[PDB]
């Protein structure tokens, strides 16, 4: 089988659980870290998948130093692997959900991505893209990228295989679990009195891009960069110190 | 009552008052409170159908290090009625890492306006007509989480329902299906009951001798919080131009009741309860502030 | 100043205000000042077209040994509008052998209403709506002598105009021919200018910008003092049932502009300047009373 | 010829001068005396008219009737020392048409002066009142005169006595109405006639004062008011 660890970080009510169900087509569903193990048997290859949710993130009045729990979790996994050297449970991917506000990064997001960008691969997703018009989505993406480049945050750059799809970072995702009948078509989407927002539509949200890149096109490069960059650096101080 | 044997002319009296108003203009002070990026400026521009917000939605916004309270003043004319409108917004509310004392500048602003009015009132050399800077309406924006209210929202609403009229609205209601909106409204109302957050219109402030007003305001409260959508862009749907938002799957209509609830909010603010808001501000909130401060300034 | 782009609905505000007055009603206070037998009760009954005066004009009257102040209150219904009307008469005024300091009770009454309003306003446990008992109008009755104002009349008007809105009227004007009426009005106006008596309306209490309302008040000022006739008995003249007095030589009609100036007085009080009288009372006379007391205390 | 004197008392602005000119068809409180020679109907009348100016005009009218009394006493003293009839024979008091009753000044004057000069009460400006109002005012005035025990001058021989107190209208202007020349007052609603019995009581007063019952006034002055002063003096 194959092993993978995906962490979900974001404020509550941003479609985190719905997106996780949508990607993996399964009923998978004080800031600590909650672990859920699933065994997904699809496309022949069986994946033993781990989801590390961080519930309570950003739900408090004072959010100072609320990112220490995820740092502790990543470093604990690092130490467990280092001891076992003498199963890869290291957190390979981290999906960060940014609220669809339309102005830029909040200070909390900046702090999380400034103190976690040299621990885990950060994939920023704009949560709930079905509440923005395309122009707003592009403006928000540009502002987020400008602020990321201003604060010197090193995100995860996807490798060569979709050229216009991998340049869509940060991804704007829409998740749904209900199957609707549009003209005899079974489609996953959300039904509003004004129309049906479809999850798999390429013009509506970047769900298909993320599903392809993460689930079945680049799930091994994440592990490789985790082993050769983040874990190597972590050993480069603890052994040195 | 003493019966009349002819026509006297008291019925003209209303017109006389009307004429006086034409030379002064009515003062209205709105304050929008909520996290940045919830549509406060857009909703202010949608309610008054003019570019009356301090910052237009296009311009860049940066979160300040501290919670500031900014005000803008305008004059709006319609059919001879002038409205001196002061819109006050809260840049930096609920956006910092540490949101403690985020409601302090808001209450400081309201109390400082009350203080200005009372100092102008007590002075020997008093003006004929005291300018009114008191905040008459406060619109609180609830992010469309779909689960429950945030802790900061509960705290600020509890602090604010005591010194100013507060009207809750679900910001960006376009992101919730009808079932989700219904469930969210039920949760919000149960939470408001549980924390005893009594929002406008408070039926305790309405007379018992009047029943039609009581039933109407009961319906308005039963509708709260309002699922609102704000937009200053019009789009052609069918064969009519409607204010709304355009996404790949359709257009959300601001003026359609079957799409949102902007109609109810704007009717209450402008068309049905504006003078009631002013009267409650000048007869329930300012009166209690004046009583409390003078009971300390007895000497 | 800020252009709009649609129907916001601000224009509804006036209607809203109406619905909030409809339940509470308005309140007016008139004070009639003059000697006995000058038609004060009949004039108050004629203005409001109801038996509103304290004393019905046909009952009895005995001159009191002192100048007394008496007040009656009524609620008047007019097409949904409630008027809380206070009528204050001054029996015994100007009728004694010695009339020295006969203006003291009137000034005392007005200052008492100002005291009540001020003491309720300064009070820490203040009511939401202070009932206004202040004297909003003061109709001053001048007897139809045809020569000049009496000295007792000049004194009282001079004292009253500084604290109250005073509207001079010529009582029982049906006893004056038109030529006599014009000479009497001219002499009264000249004496008012000579002794510096400023009667309502006063143009110093009006905005400089406004002119279309300044001119109207100037016309009303030039027409003062009004020549009034009051009655409550309906007589059949031709084919019309008209209010008036039936003498032995004709029917004097109250509502006829060719006969008496009652219409001008009733339009000024009830239909055109009611709220202006209330506003000038609240903002010019009440404020000057307030500034004097607070400096004293 | 025939000597007589009439003293006019009342407030300023009540048609006293006009009424004097109508009755005899000729054009501090200190009594002012004027002398006229009227050769009416062939009989020469030397009429001394004593007006009281300032009566009821000042703010303080306390004892303003003393000048009137001092005038009558001085004439009485002059006649007694001589013993020319300069004694004040008639006095006309004008009551303002208030419609209620007698004022305190009227009561005080008629109390102090009704034992020193003949007093004929007149309701000045009788056109102010409808006939019902005038009748009610007359009834109340007579009731109050009887309550104060005021004694007025009753008329001998010559229905007309029941009209006391006389409601008089005075006018010096002759006008043309209905093809006739009448003395009266012109109003938009009609003309109030001086010489109409149904409008006022001027004709009765003229008949009593001038035509018929004037030597009676002289007799009641000499035999009642002059005797009492001399009796007190003696
Ligand atoms: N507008 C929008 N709403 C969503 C989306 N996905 C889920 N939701 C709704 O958001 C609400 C809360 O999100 P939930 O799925 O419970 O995930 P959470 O973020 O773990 O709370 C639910 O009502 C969802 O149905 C989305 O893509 N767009
Ligand atoms: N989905 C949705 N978006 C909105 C709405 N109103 C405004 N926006 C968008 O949200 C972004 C921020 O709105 P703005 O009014 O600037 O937010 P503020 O900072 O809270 O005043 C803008 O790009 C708007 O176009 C709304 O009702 N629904
Ligand atoms: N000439 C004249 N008489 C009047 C007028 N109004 C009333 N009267 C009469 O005056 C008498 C008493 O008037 P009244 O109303 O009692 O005056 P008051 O005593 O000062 O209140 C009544 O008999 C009325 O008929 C008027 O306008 N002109
Ligand atoms: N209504 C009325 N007015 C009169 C009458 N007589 C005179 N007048 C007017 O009243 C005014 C005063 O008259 P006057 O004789 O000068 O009064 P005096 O000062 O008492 O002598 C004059 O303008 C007269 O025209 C009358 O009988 N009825």
């Amino acid at each position: 089988g194959f092993e993978f660890t995906l962490m979900v970080v974001g404020e509550s009510g941003l479609g985190k659980s719905t997106l996780i169900n949508s990607l993996f087509l399964s009923d998978l569903y004080t800031v600590k870290v909650e672990t859920t193990k699933v065994l997904i048997k699809e496309n022949g290859v069986t994946l033993r998948l781990t989801i590390d949710d961080t519930p309570g993130f950003g739900d408090a009045v004072d959010n100072s130093n609320c990112w220490q729990a995820v740092i502790n979790h990543i470093e604990k996994k690092f130490e467990d692997y280092l001891n076992a050297e003498s199963a890869d449970n290291r957190v390979h991917c981290c999906l960060y959900f940014i609220a669809p506000t339309g102005h830029g990064l909040k200070p909390l997001d900046v702090e999380f991505m400034k103190n976690l960008h040299d621990k885990v691969n950060i994939i920023p997703l704009i949560a709930k893209a079905d509440t923005m018009t395309p122009e707003e989505c592009l403006r928000f993406k540009k502002q987020i990228m400008k602020e990321i480049h201003e604060h010197k945050i090193q995100l995860y750059e996807f490798p060569e295989c979709n050229r216009k799809l991998k340049s869509r970072v940060p991804f704007a995702v829409v998740g749904s679990n209900t199957v609707l009948e549009i003209g005899g078509r079974r489609v996953r989407g959300r039904q509003y009195p004004w129309g049906v927002a479809e999850v798999e539509n390429i013009d509506h949200c970047d769900f298909t891009v993320l599903r392809n890149m993460l689930v079945r096109t680049h799930m091994q490069d994440l592990k490789d960069v985790t082993n050769n960059v983040h874990y190597e650096n972590y050993r480069s101080k603890k052994l040195s110190s | 009552t003493t019966p009349l044997e002819g026509y006297v002319g008291i019925d003209t009296l209303t017109e006389q008052i009307r004429k006086k108003a034409l030379r002064q203009g009515f003062e209205f002070n709105v304050m929008v409170v909520g996290s940045a990026g919830l549509g406060k400026s857009t909703l202010v521009n949608t309610i008054f159908k003019s570019k009356v917000s301090r910052r237009q939605p296009e311009e860049d916004y940066h979160t300040p290090s501290t919670v500031e309270i900014k005000t803008i003043s305008h004059v709006i004319e319609e059919k001879g009625i002038l409205l001196k409108l002061s819109v006050t917004d809260t840049p930096g509310f609920g956006d910092q890492v540490d949101n403690t004392n985020c409601w302090q500048p808001i209450m400081r602003h309201v109390n400082e306006q009350y203080e200005k009015y009372l100092n102008e009132e007590i002075s020997i050399k008093r003006r004929k007509r005291i300018p009114d800077t008191r905040v008459h309406c406060c619109i609180y924006f609830i992010p469309p989480s779909g689960h429950s209210l945030r802790l900061v929202d509960i705290e600020v609403m509890k602090r604010l329902v005591e010194i100013v009229n507060v009207i809750p609205v679900i910001a960006k209601s376009d992101s919730l299906t009808l079932e989700e909106r219904e469930r969210f409204k039920a949760t919000i109302q149960q939470q408001l009951i549980e924390h005893n957050i009594r929002v406008y219109p408070d039926l305790e402030n309405l007379d018992v001798d009047d029943e039609t007003e009581r039933q109407r305001n009961l319906k308005l409260k039963e509708r709260l919080p309002f699922a609102i959508v704000g937009s200053s862009t019009t789009h052609q749907v069918g064969s009519k131009a409607v204010l709304g938002r355009k996404a790949g799957w359709g257009v959300i209509e601001v003026e359609n009741d079957a799409h949102c609830e902007f109609n109810h909010l704007r009717n209450m603010i402008i068309r049905t309860n504006l003078q009631d808001l002013k009267e409650v501000t000048a007869q329930v909130h300012y009166e209690l502030y004046r009583h409390r401060r003078l009971e300390t300034l007895k000497k």
